[PDB]
């Protein structure tokens, strides 16, 4: 087999694999995410195709249950493993506990493996960062974003992606009490989150939606219009 | 960076196998084989730096089975690897086909040991060539010459060595003018060309004769009371 | 263990990329131009051969069009040898698939089935990538006819039209101007890979010898594909014949 | 160049530069000789003393293999008792199967597989020592071969290894060792120890002589302290 | 343990790259796939007269209606003839039949594709012709040291390959007598080879109706009359 | 089934007998249950014939490749402990019993009871089923200092006597004798049999 | 140069560097030394402190009540060995219901010490291994070194600033066989002394000891009892 | 289920009957046996049916990777250390009963296999469940080196005299006729049974049958 | 045993150029009854058929794997399988899983996909692969279908008299069986194209 180091130390201790990796995260799409009141959105914009890709296979929202669904930004290669084995994690938790599957719970799980490919001989870290985002036992919405490092953290308004810093400035000022109030108001945030990185792009923007007790909800580009026909 | 390890050269060549062609050639030891009607011989040189070394301690002809002679050309750490592993072979081919090796197949099988040292790159090709007679009862006589490479073919006459470029000149002399071939007037031959390369006359232990004949399948060695008799009254 | 010459594909580049899968691109591009098409009665897909020689034969069905299963086919552009590779880890993906649910496979499962497995040895094993792009046709109970394109890094998705191979950026462009989505059908469309065919050789006359052209269609509950008469796509040829002239 | 960075690349004259390196790492070490005779092998050893502090014995160099065979070591001293434990090892793996001792031609045989085996592969290096091992039995009487860092068996009436060697191997030449007797054999092996080492780098040493054959009665044993010293003072005669 | 093959800033496969030029560095070997019968022509150059011509052959048969001729390296060659004779028992062994041409050149070039992928092994320095005869269709196949196979009517290969292509653009016509594509192929290395032409150094073989059969140096005697 | 050995000065003499029967009706009635381990040293085979021939070609295997590396032919006694150290390990699956005998250079003729696993050194041995009826005729008959002839005599003369009490032992004797020149080979005919009192 | 990247290639005059480096980590820390006289042997381990507020670190390892050993080297690479001969130790009693005989531990710990040396990939033991023990022949004293090399000395004074150390060992070797336990660790104690400079030299506080002896089994003192052993001696 | 071999001077006879049985009823009346190896070495099973089957064939592929790696035909000696081995291997549990024999440079040589992996050289012997029937004519009829066509029609009485002697020998009786110039197949050489003919002729005309449902699928 | 667990039978027939294979529907455990609508025979594609009878489950198990295995050659090999050939993977794959065997009594007809050329054949439990040119029979009531076809069979007989012989063969015969019964399915292999019929039985 092939079996060495692959991440090493640097005389002034920083990783070089592990910022590399970090550096194709943001050369990816930028795609946002937010935690609402009742509910959670997920935003991420769309390169513009000229008349020829199928949205079946772009979608870069997932769910991985019905508690709980995801987005990522980064290589579109290493995102379709996390998803699959998490899903993986999501039925194999059911299966050892009766209980539903805790959001917290198989975040971990999900940024532990990129901790294990890290320090494993011979694997790679992904160029990927996930939104973890769903719902925990009562309703409470949790929203967790992972690192190729393998720490995971928990984000009230997140951006990641190319320009995740320059929407990140909008959020830390446009994010108060008075963002993420209602249903509108939390997609609403999303799009203007996506107006910053935006070129000319104009309906390229896609967003998702989960409503309580509900799964997962796709909204129609109509739909989409119809949010974003508010701007001025 | 293709002169060090076993990877395709720009021109097609493999250096680690050549440098390797280099190193048979280090040995400075000469060693000549000539496959006549009746008989296999071999000659090779026996050198013995020092007094206090022994004669039997040291011996260039190795017995692969009882009907097979080895005579081995190299650094000797590469020599007695491959006879080991060639009697792990032989010994194998009666446990399972349940008789004697033949000498085609035993330059097969170690030829194939030998050639995954060139395709896997962990291993190193040996610095040992590997001449194998033998007899079969329907080719008879069998002489071949395995190199580190893999490559074999049957040699009607064969040298190695230093020498291996003057000695294959004084071999094609004596077969151009076909010569006739009887068992001792060849170990003659084979002698002889060793004899007229260095300009020398060796003494009996200087040398190391083989013998394989019709007569008995099961390899020989020449002794050297023999060889005296063979070297100082026949010189004719 | 000589570390000298280990090339370590899983090391990234300063700029955020990958060095093998980055060459592995440029690799695809210096092979034979391919395009398919996705239309409304079934799949479109024909195939320039790159090699031309008095001695040529091609015994078998198709140089770079293959037939993975009953329900669907696949293209080829990129090394000739890792192709085999792949073909056969599709048969055997999808035969296992036939086995629990006892059912074709669909078209999108298929495809992340073995895209999971091109980009496995870019993450880890140290062995090299695989420098061949793959074109997906067929027919699947839900989503019906569908066309797909593959990349070498493992990303893929879905189109209604593409190009892979040489001449990517002129064929593309030329394809998008006269592609009617969801309009032209086999018949028509037919003609446009001929046209497309024609420009994106270099050298003039396009022969019917030098390309190849196969399609899928179910009909009457009945999956249907074939390789196109040669004989017939000289006529389908001498429509663009005549086409310059009227 | 970089043709000698490792064992499995050749050199392009032919030659592999990390086991004459090995070789090199023996002239390294101390001198020590052997010598076999009709009644036995006669063994001896150039202890130096590095320090006052070292307990009498220590760093002992004789290394009992089995029963009927023993061991002299020159070069890297931890190298040796590794493979020491691999000898004792094989020699009993040999009487668990075939039910006797092995014989000094067949052990020596399979030693030197396990030496070259390491010269063979880029990921181990060959060891640093080069030793002589002798034997004695009625089926045989005295034997005495020499493995090297190449893994290749030499026979040899009298041999020196270590730092000083070919001067050693010419003293052996001058006089006929074969038809001495292992009692007189000590005495002339003391003496060439006082001739090979002079007092430059190294301060003060002692002579460590092992006895193989009749005898001991076929058994490894180390030399008595009284007849040791006995044929010191004989050897202190060319000191006077 | 780790593949040495990577690709280069214009996309080719440096490894292979001169796997080939080593290939072309060696015996030439020509093809002709004519009639009835497919032929295949090398040419055997030792070093000396020293040597045993009728010890060692190129051409091997490896089942009844198959066989393989090679240029380039001697010993990569042999360890295909036990890997492809030991693919086709094991394939008599599931289907109790012969071998066609088409799968068995395929799992073959399978083992050229695994040894350029898995690590610390190197490419194969060797290209191969294959003859076969399966169901009345004659099959000559063209094998690469990258591991693709293709169709071809004539082929030339090995040393003046160049030359050789030339006069089968010419000499190679069609509905033509494998009799007469055997002396076909020997005015293709007339220029080729100099020196002494005799029956011993050039080595045909042949596969029909009746079987792969290598001709012996008597019958090609015969054949050199020309 | 009844196999024989017994040790003199120059050599030894083994017996056999070439009945192979398994169950009341005969298998194979004409069988050679020699098995050369080597051109000087021999084996004796007993109990199940199919497991006993596995044995003696993976004993006369390792033993031919320790052969040749000393060029010497091994010890009779590392050969009684090649058969003991294969039987041991799977005579648990291997009901076969196995008698070595052989001469070397050195010790001279030597037979070793490899019988069940255990190893023995007796100058003389007896197994199989046949023998069981045996023990009477062996102690009084036996003297030591016999010659081949005169050992030839004691081992034909037994096992004549053997075979026709046992129903599974019959047949023609196989006699092997093993000196310094070289190996003997002697065919016991029925009708060669000595016959014994039949009333 | 070229020849210092791993321990299996060798220099042109057939020394490996990584070894050499490995014997000079050793040097690189706190300096030990132990005696053995005809009875009672000594284990004197000098414990550093990083600062005055952290404390200092532990140099003694408890092996068996026969057997024990101070550590000086490379602090964590011990642990590897030390859980290592505590198992063997342990697996003695286990079968033979008898404590493993001291030279031969070592000598099966100078095995698993030379093993991954000329293995490539596995890194050498940088911690040099000074161990004790008492049997029916009398107290030993063994001192190891990366390389697997392993001695019987007297007394042995490893370490950094060692020389003055050894120096003072060779005069009074003739003392330490006569001398009783008590004279052991004083004479013990002042070898210490050289060990370091002349501002800082030695307090109860930062200097431990262990014994081992006839009837005695191995015991391991810190400051208490250290204190009176220290204190009434001439320096 | 009854096999039988025999050797005559230039080479070996292996007989064998065409009648496959599931041990309670006749399966086959033409069932084949005798195996095919080598161009001068075939074999015939007995035993379990697809355990001597599956052997046989698994055998005859490292006969033909012998033979062309070698360049040198096959041997017979060769071929029972294959089978032992592998048979052995399973301890005597697989059932395969293996009657081998064929020519070689040497000469004729008959061997044979029994479930436990013994093997014995020797002139002529039968298998089988029938096999103590058809020994018997063997061992008593047999001389050494009969002429070969008295030894075909030993033969022929051979497994005759174990048909009506076992309930697991019927059919048809054929041979395999090894030399040492080539090999030879004889079919339908032994036919004891004539009356294989039917007496009264029935003709069912369509409509007899109570038809349901009807369908048809074109190619 | 385990074999007369589930019942069931198949039946197979060949005529001059062409084959005839019918089988029961009826589908239970032991004396108990289950369901009657149980499909024994599967279609392997243009000119080929398999029978399998025995335990239900190796039925429904070992030709899935037949497929499986099928189409990989069918990819490979631009032609289909020849049911000579056939013959000889089922026997292969019986053979892998010997040691613990399937339940199970292959039955295979069909033509020389070359061709017209028919072809017809049988396996055994333990994977024996048997060639019969006449007829083969396979189930719990085997020896009594034996001579109802014996008797009726004929070497030479159009697809009019295949109808009705392989029709009032499997009638009496399974009628003195208490484990087959209760609905027959027939096939019919003609050269252009292939007919399938349903016969009324009793139902018990």
């Amino acid at each position: 087999s092939y079996d060495r180091a692959i991440t090493v130390f640097s005389p002034d201790g920083h990783l070089f694999q592990v910022e590399y990796a970090q550096e194709a995260v943001k050369k990816g799409s930028t795609a946002v995410g937010v935690r609402g009141k009742d509910i959670v959105v997920l935003g991420v914009e769309k390169k513009s195709v000229a008349k020829l890709q199928d949205e079946r296979t772009v979608r870069k929202i997932c769910a991985l249950d019905d508690n709980v669904c995801m987005a990522f930004a980064g290589l579109t290669a290493d995102a379709r493993i996390v998803i699959n084995r998490a899903r993986v994690e999501c039925q194999s938790h059911r299966l050892t506990v009766e209980d539903p599957v805790t959001v917290e719970y198989i975040t971990r799980y999900i940024a532990s493996l990129k901790q294990r490919y890290t320090q494993s001989n011979g694997r790679r870290p992904f160029g990927i960062s996930a939104l973890i985002v769903g719902f925990d036992f009562d309703g409470t919405p949790r929203l967790y974003q992972t690192d190729p490092s393998g720490t995971y953290h928990a984000w009230k308004a997140n951006a990641i992606g190319r320009g995740a810093k320059s929407v990140r400035e909008f959020l830390e000022k446009n994010y108060t009490d008075e963002a993420i109030e209602t249903d509108d108001l939390t997609i609403k945030l999303v799009i203007k989150a996506l107006l910053e990185v935006v070129q000319s792009g104009g309906k390229n923007i896609e967003l998702a939606v989960m409503r309580r007790d509900q799964p997962l909800k796709i909204l129609n580009p109509e739909e989409i219009e119809k949010y974003v026909a508010e701007i001025e | 960076f293709d002169r060090h390890i076993t990877i395709f050269s720009p021109e097609g060549r493999l250096y680690q196998v050549e440098y390797a062609f280099k190193a048979i050639n280090q040995g400075g030891l000469t060693s000549v084989a000539v496959r006549g009607k009746d008989c296999a011989v071999i000659v090779t040189q026996k050198k013995v730096p020092d007094k206090l070394l022994d004669s039997s301690t040291v011996t260039h002809l190795f017995k692969i089975t009882e009907n097979i002679g080895c005579v081995m050309t190299g650094m000797t750490a590469d020599s007695r690897s491959q006879v080991q592993r060639a009697r792990y072979e032989a010994a194998n081919w009666k446990y399972k086909y349940g008789y004697e090796i033949p000498v085609d197949m035993l330059c097969k099988r170690i030829a194939d040991i030998s050639q995954v040292y060139t395709q896997n790159a962990e291993m190193r090709p040996l610095g040992c060539c590997m001449i194998l007679i033998g007899i079969d009862e329907e080719q008879g006589p069998q002489v071949y010459k395995c190199d580190p490479a893999g490559y074999y073919c049957g040699f009607k006459a064969t040298a190695a060595g230093v020498k291996q470029t003057e000695s294959t000149s004084f071999l094609e002399k004596k077969v151009k003018k076909k010569f006739d071939w009887t068992f001792e007037q060849t170990v003659e031959t084979a002698i002889t060309c060793l004899s007229t390369v260095l300009s020398i006359d060796f003494k009996p232990s200087e040398i190391e004769v083989g013998v394989v004949t019709v007569e008995n399948p099961k390899f020989r060695i020449l002794t050297e009371a023999e060889i005296d008799a063979h070297l100082v009254a026949l010189a004719e | 263990m000589s570390r000298r010459y280990d090339s370590r594909t899983t090391i990234f580049s300063p700029e955020g990329r990958l060095y093998q899968v980055e060459y592995a691109m440029e690799a695809i591009g210096h092979a034979g131009t391919c395009l398919g098409i996705l239309a409304n009665d079934g799949v479109l897909l024909a195939a320039e051969r790159r090699n031309i020689h008095k001695l040529l034969d091609e015994v078998f069905f198709s140089e770079k069009i293959y037939k993975l299963n009953e329900d669907m086919a696949c293209s080829v552009a990129g090394i000739t040898s890792d192709a085999n590779v792949l073909t056969n880890e599709l048969r055997l993906i999808a035969q296992r698939y036939l086995l629990q649910y006892q059912e074709p496979i669909p078209c999108e499962q298929l495809v992340t089935a073995l895209c999971d497995i091109k980009q496995a040895y870019t993450q880890f094993g140290g062995k090299r990538p695989f420098g061949v792009s793959l074109l997906y046709i067929g027919w699947d109970k839900h989503y019906g006819f569908q066309l797909y394109q593959s990349d070498p890094s493992g990303n893929y998705g879905g189109w209604k039209a593409t190009c892979i191979g040489n001449n990517s950026a002129a064929a593309v462009s030329m394809l998008k101007q006269d592609y009617k989505e969801g309009e032209m059908t086999l018949k028509s469309a037919l003609a446009l890979a001929i046209k497309v065919l024609n420009k994106t050789m270099d050298v003039s006359k396009l022969s019917a010898e030098k390309v190849e052209i196969a399609t899928l269609t179910r009909e009457n509950g009945k999956t249907v594909i074939r390789v196109l008469k040669q004989k017939e796509v000289e006529q389908l040829i001498k429509k663009h014949e005549e086409e310059e002239a009227k | 160049t970089g043709y000698d960075l490792s064992a499995s690349t050749f050199s392009p004259d032919g030659r592999v530069f990390q086991v004459e390196y090995a070789m090199k790492a023996v002239e390294n070490s101390s001198t020590a000789i052997g010598i076999r005779c009709k009644d036995g092998v006669v063994f001896g050893v150039e202890k130096l003393v590095l320090s006052k502090l070292y307990e009498e014995g220590s760093n002992k160099r004789l290394f009992n293999v089995d029963r009927h065979v023993g061991m002299a070591v020159a070069g890297l001293l931890a190298d040796a008792r590794s493979l020491a434990d691999i000898a004792r090892e094989e020699a009993s793996n040999f009487r668990s199967n075939f039910g006797y001792n092995i014989p000094l031609k067949h052990l020596a045989d399979r030693v030197a597989m396990y030496v070259h085996a390491y010269t063979l592969y880029s990921a181990v290096r060959p060891f640093g020592c080069s030793f002589m091992l002798g034997s004695y039995s009625v089926n045989d009487g005295a034997q005495l071969y020499m493995i090297d860092p190449s893994g290749v068996s030499y026979g040899y009436w009298g041999c020196a290894i270590g730092k000083a060697r070919q001067a050693a191997k010419t003293e052996i030449e001058k006089l006929q060792m074969k038809e001495m007797t292992c009692r007189d054999v000590v005495k002339e092996v003391a003496k060439i120890i006082y001739i090979v080492h002079d007092e430059v780098k190294d301060k003060a040493f002692e002579l460590e002589l092992s006895w193989v054959g009749e005898i001991t009665n076929g058994r490894h044993e180390i030399v008595p302290k009284d007849v040791r010293e006995e044929a010191e003072k004989y050897a202190k005669e060319s000191l006077k | 343990s780790f593949s040495l093959t990577t690709f280069s800033p214009s996309g080719k496969l440096v490894q292979i790259e001169y796997a080939l030029a080593a290939v072309a560095g060696g015996a030439p070997s020509v093809g002709i796939k004519a009639a009835n019968g497919v032929v295949l022509a090398t040419e055997k150059k030792q070093k000396s007269i020293l040597y045993d011509e009728r010890s060692v052959h190129k051409v091997e048969p490896i089942t009844k209606h198959i066989g393989l001729v090679y240029s380039g390296m001697g010993p990569d060659y042999r360890v295909l003839v036990h890997r492809a004779r030991k693919l086709a028992q094991q394939y008599y062994l599931v289907y109790q039949e012969p071998i066609p041409t088409a799968q068995l050149v395929q799992r073959v070039a399978s083992v050229m594709q695994e040894y350029t992928q898995s690590g610390g092994v190197r490419p194969f320095g060797v290209s191969l012709l294959i003859c076969g005869w399966n169901e009345g269709r004659p099959y000559l196949f063209q094998s690469d040291p990258s591991g693709a196979y293709f169709a071809w009517k004539a082929t030339a290969m090995g040393k003046n390959y160049v030359n050789g292509k030339t006069f089968l653009e010419k000499r190679y016509n069609e509905d033509l007598e494998l009799e007469d594509a055997i002396h076909t192929a020997i005015l293709t290395l007339k220029e080729s080879f100099e020196g002494q032409m005799t029956e011993d150094n050039i080595e045909v073989g042949i596969c029909n109706e009746a079987g792969f059969r290598r001709l012996t140096p008597t019958e090609v005697k015969d054949y050199l009359a020309a | 089934t009844t196999i024989m050995a017994v040790e003199f000065d120059g050599g030894v003499v083994v017996g056999s007998d070439s009945r192979v029967s398994a169950g009341e009706a005969v298998v194979n009635r004409v069988f050679d249950k020699l098995s050369p381990l080597h051109q000087h040293i021999y084996c004796a085979l007993s109990g199940s014939a199919a497991d006993a021939q596995a044995i003696a070609d993976m004993a006369a295997y390792q033993l031919e490749l320790h052969g040749m590396e000393l060029e010497e032919p091994p010890l009779v006694l590392a050969a009684a402990n090649v058969v003991r150290n294969i039987t041991y390990k799977y005579r648990e699956d291997l009901s076969a019993h196995l008698m070595v005998a052989g001469w070397d250079q050195r010790e001279g003729g030597q037979v070793y009871g490899t019988m069940s696993g255990m190893l023995i050194r007796q100058p003389f041995a007896i197994g199989g089923s046949g023998s069981t009826y045996i023990y009477g005729y062996v102690d009084a008959a036996y003297k030591p200092g016999m010659s081949p002839e005169e050992c030839r005599r004691f081992t034909t003369n037994a096992i004549a006597l053997a075979m026709k009490r046992d129903g599974s032992s019959g047949g023609v004797i196989y006699l092997a004798t093993i000196t310094g020149a070289g190996v003997d080979h002697r065919v016991i005919l029925g009708d060669e049999l000595p016959r014994f009192y039949d009333e | 140069n070229q020849y210092d990247n791993d321990v299996t290639v060798w220099s042109p005059q057939g020394r490996i560097h990584q070894i050499e480096y490995a014997m000079e980590a050793v040097k690189q820390g706190s300096a030990t030394v132990g005696l053995k006289s005809k009875t009672h042997a000594v284990l004197v381990a000098l414990k550093r402190a990083q600062s005055e507020l952290a404390a200092h670190q532990k140099k003694i390892l408890h092996v068996d009540n026969h057997i024990g050993i101070s550590i000086a080297g490379l602090t964590a690479d011990a642990r590897l060995l030390c859980n290592f001969m505590r198992q063997e130790c342990l697996d003695s009693r286990f079968v033979f219901d008898r404590p493993l005989p001291v030279s031969r531990l070592v000598s099966l710990i100078g095995s698993k010490t030379q093993i991954p040396t000329q293995r490539y990939g596995r890194r050498p033991y940088g911690v040099g291994l000074l161990i004790a023990g008492y049997d029916d022949m009398g107290p030993h004293i063994f001192q190891t070194c990366p390389s697997a090399n392993y001695f019987d000395c007297r007394a042995m004074s490893i370490g950094a600033r060692s020389q003055s150390a050894r120096t003072y060992l060779e005069r009074h070797m003739s003392e330490f066989m006569e001398c009783n336990l008590n004279e052991l660790v004083k004479h013990g104690l002042r070898a210490l002394r050289e060990t370091l400079p002349a501002e800082q030299d030695l307090t109860t506080k930062n200097v431990s000891i262990g014994i081992v002896g006839k009837d005695l089994e191995f015991t391991i003192y810190d400051d208490d009892d250290v204190s009176p052993f220290l204190e009434g001696l001439e320096e | 289920t009854t096999i039988a071999g025999l050797v005559f001077q230039d080479g070996v006879i292996l007989g064998a009957d065409t009648r496959a049985t599931n041990d309670s009823v006749v399966a086959d009346k033409i069932c084949e046996k005798i195996h095919f190896i080598a161009p001068k070495i075939y074999c015939c099973g007995a035993g379990v049916a697809a355990d001597a089957e599956m052997t046989t064939r698994m055998a005859a592929s490292n006969m033909e990777l012998h033979a062309l790696s070698t360049g040198r035909e096959c041997r017979v000696a060769t071929v029972t250390r294959m089978l032992r081995q592998t048979l052995f291997r399973y301890q005597g549990y697989v059932g395969a009963s293996l009657i081998v024999g064929g020519v070689d440079f040497t000469g004729p040589q008959l061997y044979s296999v029994h479930p436990h992996g013994s093997y014995s050289r020797l002139p002529f012997t039968a298998l089988g469940s029938g096999q103590d029937a058809a020994i018997a004519v063997l061992e008593d009829r047999f001389q050494p080196n009969m002429t070969l066509e008295a030894a075909q029609e030993l033969l022929v009485e051979a497994i005759t005299a174990g048909i009506l002697g076992d309930l697991g020998s019927g059919g048809n009786v054929d041979a395999c006729v090894i030399t040492a110039a080539g090999a030879k197949m004889l079919r339908a050489l032994s036919s004891p049974t004539k009356p294989i003919e039917r007496s009264s002729q029935y003709r069912f005309a369509p409509g007899t049958t109570p038809v349901l449902s009807q369908t048809v699928v074109p190619l | 045993s385990i074999m007369s667990y589930n019942g069931g039978a198949v039946m197979a027939m060949k005529g001059k150029n062409c084959v005839a294979i019918a089988a029961d529907r009826r589908f239970g455990i032991q004396a108990q009854m289950v369901t009657t609508d149980f499909q024994k025979i599967f279609p392997m594609g243009d000119r080929l058929y398999i029978g399998l009878a025995g335990l239900a489950t190796d039925v429904q198990t070992v030709a899935q794997r037949l497929k499986f295995r099928l189409n990989l050659y069918e990819l490979k090999e631009g032609r289909q399988i020849k049911p000579y050939t056939l013959m000889s993977m089922v026997a292969n794959l019986l053979y892998e899983k010997r040691f613990g065997p399937y339940y199970t009594e292959p039955v295979i007809a069909g033509l020389d996909p070359k061709t017209f050329k028919p072809f017809i054949c049988s396996l055994d439990l333990i994977g024996c692969p048997m060639v019969t040119d006449d007829f083969v029979v396979s189930g719990t009531c085997t020896e009594q279908m034996y001579g109802m076809c014996e008797s009726l069979w004929e070497p030479n007989m159009d697809p009019e008299h295949l109808f009705e012989t392989i029709s009032q063969a499997m009638l009496n015969a399974v009628d003195r069986d208490a484990v087959s019964g209760m609905g027959v399915i027939v096939h019919i292999i003609e050269k252009d194209k292939i007919t399938t019929r349903t016969l009324k039985a009793r139902m018990d």
